[PDB]
C-alpha cells in the first residue's frame, strides 16, 4: 500500500500487542459462536473453600468453515509490515511498509499442527523466542503443504511419502540450529492434558483428538502408502481461553468431513544436560498465541 | 413446561391380545421419549428409549414408535406379567426439565362377575373404646366400577365413610372392595338400622345387606 | 451393571429436612449420571433432578428449585438427596435411578435422559402425627367371611398374615386409607367354609415395625 | 537455600508464587534441566522425566498466581533440586526423600532385637532418633537397633530424622507378644 525507503525498523515478534489483541477477539468469537451446554471455571477467591462457578445454557449445534479474519489499526496507531521474504521476527528490516489491515487469517483452534495457514515463500523456516531454552515453543513453517483428511468415523489420513519428505526438511533445518553433527529424533508427546498429547482440533463443530505417535517416530542423519491416525470425538473439553471445563452435546451428523492443509508445526525440544549428542523433538502447542504469532511475526503496531 | 398426557387412563385387554398405548406431548420432543413399566410396590422398569429402542432384557412383543409430539407403545400379545401401569417420559429439553405422563393402567378383561356382599357390625372391644365403625365388603367382582351407599334409618350418608380397593387378583382377575362407616358411640346408638346399598353391572337390581342394633 | 441400594424409611414432621442416600456398586461410578424421581401414594412419577456425577453439576425441577440438593461422594460411590422445608405433600416414595453415559473419564459423554437402573425406593412420610401401633378389632362372621380391622396407626406400613402364615387361600388385605385424624387404617379379610367355624380357629397377625408392636387377635363365631 | 523433606510413598507439594495475581507461563525443571512439568496457555504439559507418572499441579490456583509441583508416591530417587521458572525468575528448592523400616515384618518376642534401617539419597548425613511407647530412646546414622525388646515396647514408635536443620517424623507399629507364666 505505502512503501518506505531509507528507513530502518526494529521488530520484536515475541513482544507484539497485535498477538494479545487478536487472542481476545478470537476467544470472544468462539465463545459466542459455539456455546457449551455446561461451563465450569474455578473460583478460589476465599482463603479456604474453593467455589466452582457453573453455567448452564441452551446449546444449539453449529458448524461452518471459519471465515478469514483481519487485524486493522485502532484509532491512533499504524501497522508496519516487513517485506523480507525470510524474516526471523527480530532485528532491523529496511524493506518495510505500512498497511491498513493485515492479510486474511483463519482463526483455527488446534494443537501440534497448524492448519490452513501461510506457507514460507522459499525454504522451510523454524522460529523460537529462545532456542537454548527447552521450555519455549518451536514454530515450524513449511514451504509445501501436506493434506490431512479426517472423518467423524474415527480417523485422519496423511500420505506417508509426503510426510516423510517434510520431516527430512525439518530435521535438516533443526540440525543447522543445534549443531551440524547432531542426530535428529522425533518422539511422541511426553504427557499432559488430552488437548496437548493428541493432535487436537475443531471440525464441523466437533472437537477431534488424534493420536499423532505415528507422525513422530523417526531418527535422522544417524512401508504403507498412507498414515492413518486413530481419532476420538469428545464432549467434555478443557478450556483454552482460560482454566476450566466445558461440555457439549453429542454429534447429530453422520458425515463429518475435514480436509485441511498442514502448513506448520509446533514443537518442543527435550534438552537437558546430556553429553550424548542428539536432540529430541515432540509435538507441542496449547497456547494459541503461538498459533497467532506464526502469522503475525512480520507485523508491528506503532503510534502515529 | 412440556406436558405429557397418556390415553386412555385405563385399558382392559383380554389375555393374549394386542394392546396399544399412546403418549402425546404439548410440543415436539423429537425422539427423546421413553416408556416405563411399573407393578404395585416395585420400582419402575425401563422398556423403550429413543422412541423405539428396546432395553436389555426386554421381550420382542414390546415395541415403540413415533416422533415429535406423537408416540405409541405396542404389546402384540399380552402375557400375565404384562398387565401393569405404563409411564412415558420426555427428556428433550435443556436445561433439563424432564417430565412424565400420568400413566395408563393396563388390566385384564374378563366376563362380568357380581360381588358377594357382606357386612360386619362394630365389635364389643371397639364399642368399649368410644368409637364405632361398620364394614361393608364387596368380594370378587368385575369390572372394577362399583357404587356403594350407606343408609342410616333410611337416610343417605355423606362424608362419614371411606373406600379401599385391592389390586386385580392374579388368579381369577377380580377385585374386592371395603367400605367403612365411622361414627361415635353416641351417633351410633341414636339410630336403628344400618345398611349399604350396592350397585354393580353384574346386578340387575341394587343389592342391600343390613342389620339392626342389638 | 450397577446395583442401587437406598437407605431406610424416614418419618419427619413438616418443616423438617431429610437426607436420603443411594449406594451404587458394580461398575465405574463416574461413568453414570444419577436422577431422583418421587411418587406420592396413588399418584404418578415426578422427576426431581439429575446430577452429572463426573462434573459434579446438578439440575432441578422448577417447582422444587431452592429447597432440594443432589450430591455425590466419589470415594464411597454414594448419591444423596436432600429435601428442605418439608411439607405434608412431600410424603412419597423416593426413587434413586441412573444410566451409563459412556467413557466419561475420557471425555465421552452422551447425556442420556432415560433411567435404566433403579433402587428399591425409600418411603418418606411427612406428618404431624406421632409413631403409634394399631388397635386390632375382630370382624366376626356357600361360605362365610371373617376378618381383622386394623385401625389408628402411624406410619406405614403394616403387615398382615393369618394363622402365622399357614392360611393364605382367599385372603385379601386392603391397602390403608388416611383417616381424617391423620392416622392410618385397614382391613384384612379371608373367606372360609361355613362348617369350618366351630372346629378350626382363626388368628390374624398384625406386625407394625415402626412402633415395634405385634398383635395376634383371635376371631370367633 | 530452600530445603524440603519427603517420606517414602508419601506426597509433597513444592510451591511457586508469581509477583502478580494472574495466570502466566511457568515450568518446573530439575538440576539437569530436564523438564518436569509446566503449562501452555490453560493446558498442562509433562516432560520426559522419571516423575512423569507421579507429577501434577493444581490448576485452580494458577489464576491466583500459584503454580505448585505435587509429587505423589515419593521415591528416594526423586531426591534432587527443583527449579520453578516464571516471569523471568528462578525459584529453587531442594528435596530429600527418606524411608524408615524394621528388620522384620512379623511380630516379635520379648528379649528379641529390633533393627530400624533408614534409606537415604547419595551424599547426605542425617541424624535419627526413635522413641518407643515406654520411652526407650535410640539414635544413630544409617542403622538403629535395640538389643532386647520389652513387652512395653509394643505399639507405635516415633522416629525423627534430622537434616539441614529440618526434620520429619516416621511412625512404625511394632508388636511384641505377651505370654503366660
Ligand atoms: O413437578 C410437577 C410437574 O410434574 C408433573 C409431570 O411430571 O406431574 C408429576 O408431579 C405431580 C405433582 O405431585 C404429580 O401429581 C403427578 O402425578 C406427576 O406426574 C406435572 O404435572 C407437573 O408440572
Ligand atoms: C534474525 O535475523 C537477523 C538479520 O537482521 C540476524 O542478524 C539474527 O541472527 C536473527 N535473529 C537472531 C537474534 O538470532
Ligand atoms: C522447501 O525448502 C527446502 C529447504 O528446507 C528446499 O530444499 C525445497 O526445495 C523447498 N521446496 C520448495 C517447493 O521451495
Ligand atoms: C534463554 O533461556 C536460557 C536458559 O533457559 C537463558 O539462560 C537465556 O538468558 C534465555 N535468553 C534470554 C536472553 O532471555
Ligand atoms: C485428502 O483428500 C484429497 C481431496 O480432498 C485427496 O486428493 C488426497 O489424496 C487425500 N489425502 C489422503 C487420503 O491422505
Ligand atoms: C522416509 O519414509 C519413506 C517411506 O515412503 C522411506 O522410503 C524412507 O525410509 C524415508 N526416507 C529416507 C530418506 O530414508
Ligand atoms: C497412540 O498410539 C500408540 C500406539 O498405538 C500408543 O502407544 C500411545 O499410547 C497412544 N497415545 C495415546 C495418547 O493414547
Ligand atoms: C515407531 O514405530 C514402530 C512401528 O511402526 C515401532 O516398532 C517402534 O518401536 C516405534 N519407535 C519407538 C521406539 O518409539
Ligand atoms: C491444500 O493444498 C492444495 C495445494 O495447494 C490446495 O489446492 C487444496 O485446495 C488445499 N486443500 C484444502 C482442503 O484446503
Ligand atoms: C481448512 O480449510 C478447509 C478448506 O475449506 C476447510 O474445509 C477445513 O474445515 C479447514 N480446517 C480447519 C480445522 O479449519
Amino acid at each position: 500500500e505505502v512503501v518506505l525507503v531509507n528507513v530502518t525498523e526494529n521488530f520484536n515478534w515475541c513482544k507484539n500487542d497485535m498477538v494479545e489483541q487478536m487472542h481476545e477477539d478470537i476467544c470472544s468469537l468462539w465463545d459466542q459462536s459455539l456455546k457449551p451446554c455446561v461451563k465450569l471455571t474455578p473460583l478460589c477467591v476465599g482463603a479456604g473453600s474453593c467455589n466452582t462457578s457453573v453455567i448452564t445454557q441452551a446449546c444449539p449445534k453449529v458448524s461452518f468453515e471459519p471465515i478469514p479474519i483481519h487485524y486493522c489499526a485502532p484509532a491512533g496507531f499504524a501497522i508496519l509490515k516487513c517485506n523480507n521474504k525470510t524474516f526471523n521476527g527480530t532485528g532491523p528490516c529496511t524493506n518495510v511498509s505500512t498497511v491498513q489491515c493485515t492479510h486474511g487469517i483463519r482463526p483455527v483452534v488446534s494443537s501440534q499442527l497448524l492448519l490452513n495457514g501461510s506457507l514460507a515463500e522459499e525454504e522451510v523456516v523454524i522460529r523460537s523466542c529462545n532456542f537454548t531454552d527447552n521450555a519455549k515453543t518451536i514454530i515450524v513453517q513449511l514451504n509445501t503443504s501436506v493434506e490431512i483428511n479426517c472423518t467423524g468415523a474415527g480417523h485422519c489420513n496423511i500420505a506417508r511419502a509426503k510426510w516423510n519428505n517434510t520431516l527430512k526438511q525439518i530435521a535438516s533445518k533443526l540440525r543447522e540450529q543445534f549443531g551440524n553433527n547432531k542426530t535428529i529424533i522425533f518422539k511422541q508427546s511426553s504427557g499432559g492434558d488430552p488437548e496437548i498429547v493428541t493432535h487436537w482440533f475443531n471440525c464441523g463443530g466437533e472437537f477431534f483428538y488424534c493420536n499423532s505417535t505415528q507422525l513422530f517416530n523417526s531418527t535422522w542423519f544417524n512401508g504403507s502408502d498412507t498414515i492413518t491416525l486413530p481419532c476420538r470425538i469428545k464432549q467434555i473439553i478443557n478450556m483454552w481461553c482460560k482454566v476450566g471445563k466445558m461440555m457439549y452435546a453429542p454429534p447429530i451428523s453422520g458425515q463429518i468431513r475435514c480436509s485441511s492443509n498442514i502448513t506448520g508445526l509446533l514443537l518442543t525440544r527435550d534438552g537437558g544436560n546430556s553429553n550424548n549428542e542428539s536432540e529430541i523433538f515432540r509435538p507441542g502447542g496449547g497456547d494459541m498465541r503461538d498459533n497467532w504469532r506464526s502469522e503475525l511475526y512480520k507485523y508491528k503496531v506503532v503510534k502515529i | 413446561d412440556i406436558v405429557m398426557t397418556q390415553s386412555p387412563a385405563t385399558l382392559s385387554v383380554s389375555p393374549g391380545e394386542r394392546a396399544t398405548l399412546s403418549c402425546r406431548a404439548s410440543e415436539s420432543v423429537s425422539s427423546d421419549l421413553a416408556w416405563y413399566q411399573q407393578k404395585p410396590g416395585q420400582a419402575p422398569r425401563l422398556l423403550i428409549y429413543g422412541a423405539s429402542t428396546r432395553a436389555t432384557g426386554v421381550p420382542a412383543r414390546f415395541s415403540g414408535s413415533g416422533s415429535g409430539a406423537e408416540f405409541t407403545l405396542t404389546i402384540s400379545s399380552l402375557q400375565s406379567e404384562d398387565f401393569a401401569v405404563y409411564y412415558c417420559q420426555q427428556y428433550n429439553n435443556w436445561p433439563p426439565r424432564y417430565t412424565f405422563g400420568q400413566g395408563t393402567r393396563l388390566e385384564i378383561k374378563r366376563t362380568v362377575a357380581a360381588p358377594s356382599v357382606f357386612i360386619f357390625p362394630p365389635s364389643d372391644e371397639q364399642l368399649k373404646s368410644g368409637t364405632a365403625s361398620v364394614v361393608c365388603l364387596l368380594n370378587n367382582f368385575y369390572p372394577r366400577e362399583a357404587k356403594v351407599q350407606w343408609k342410616v334409618d333410611n337416610a343417605l350418608q355423606s362424608g362419614n365413610s371411606q373406600e379401599s380397593v385391592t389390586e386385580q387378583d392374579s388368579k381369577d382377575s377380580t377385585y374386592s372392595l371395603s367400605s367403612t362407616l365411622t361414627l361415635s358411640k353416641a351417633d351410633y346408638e341414636k339410630h336403628k338400622v344400618y345398611a349399604c346399598e350396592v350397585t354393580h353391572q353384574g346386578l340387575s337390581s341394587p343389592v342391600t345387606k343390613s342389620f339392626n342394633r342389638g | 451393571e450397577v446395583q442401587l441400594v437406598e437407605s431406610g424409611a424416614e418419618v419427619k414432621k413438616p418443616g423438617s429436612s431429610v437426607k436420603v442416600s443411594c449406594k451404587a456398586s458394580g461398575d465405574t461410578f463416574i461413568r453414570y449420571s444419577f436422577t431422583w424421581v418421587r411418587q406420592a401414594p396413588g399418584q404418578g412419577l415426578e422427576w426431581m433432578g439429575r446430577i452429572i456425577t463426573i462434573l459434579d453439576v446438578a439440575h432441578y425441577a422448577p417447582h422444587l428449585q431452592g429447597r432440594v440438593t443432589i450430591t455425590a461422594d466419589k470415594s464411597t460411590s454414594t448419591v444423596y438427596l436432600e429435601l428442605r422445608n418439608l411439607r405434608s405433600d412431600d410424603t412419597a416414595v423416593y426413587f434413586c435411578a441412573g444410566v451409563y453415559e459412556g467413557e466419561a473419564d475420557e471425555g465421552e459423554y452422551d447425556n442420556n435422559g432415560f433411567l435404566k437402573h433403579w433402587g428399591q425406593g425409600t418411603l418418606v412420610t411427612v406428618s404431624s402425627a406421632s409413631t403409634k401401633g394399631p388397635s386390632v378389632f375382630p370382624l366376626a362372621p356357600g361360605t362365610a367371611a371373617l376378618g381383622c380391622l386394623v385401625k389408628d396407626y402411624f406410619p406405614e406400613p403394616v403387615t398382615v398374615s393369618w394363622n402365622s402364615g399357614a392360611l393364605t387361600s382367599g385372603v385379601h388385605t386392603f391397602p390403608a386409607v388416611l383417616q381424617s385424624s391423620g392416622l392410618y387404617s385397614l382391613s384384612s379379610v379371608v373367606t372360609v367354609p361355613s362348617s369350618s367355624l366351630g372346629t378350626q380357629t382363626y388368628i390374624c397377625n398384625v406386625n407394625h415395625k415402626p412402633s415395634n408392636t405385634k398383635v395376634d387377635k383371635k376371631v370367633e363365631p | 537455600k530452600k530445603v524440603v523433606l519427603g517420606k517414602k510413598g508419601d506426597t509433597v507439594e513444592l510451591t511457586c508464587t508469581a509477583s502478580q495475581k494472574k495466570s502466566i507461563q511457568f515450568h518446573w525443571k530439575n538440576s539437569n534441566q530436564i523438564k518436569i512439568l509446566g503449562n501452555q496457555g490453560s493446558f498442562l504439559t509433562k516432560g520426559p522425566s522419571k516423575l512423569n507418572d507421579r507429577a501434577d499441579s493444581r490448576r485452580s490456583l494458577w489464576d491466583q498466581g500459584n503454580f505448585p509441583l505435587i509429587i505423589k508416591n515419593l521415591k528416594i530417587e526423586d531426591s534432587d533440586t527443583y527449579i520453578c521458572e516464571v516471569e523471568d525468575q528462578k525459584e529453587e528448592v531442594q528435596l530429600l526423600v527418606f524411608g524408615l523400616t524394621a528388620n522384620s515384618d512379623t511380630h516379635l518376642l520379648q528379649g528379641q532385637s529390633l533393627t530400624l534401617t533408614l534409606e537415604s539419597p547419595p551424599g547426605s548425613s542425617p541424624s535419627v532418633q526413635c522413641r518407643s511407647p515406654r520411652g526407650k530412646n535410640i539414635q544413630g546414622g544409617k542403622t538403629l537397633s535395640v538389643s532386647q525388646l520389652e513387652l512395653q515396647d509394643s505399639g507405635t514408635w516415633t522416629c525423627t530424622v534430622l537434616q539441614n536443620q529440618k526434620k520429619v517424623e516416621f511412625k512404625i507399629d511394632i508388636v511384641v507378644l505377651a505370654f503366660q507364666k
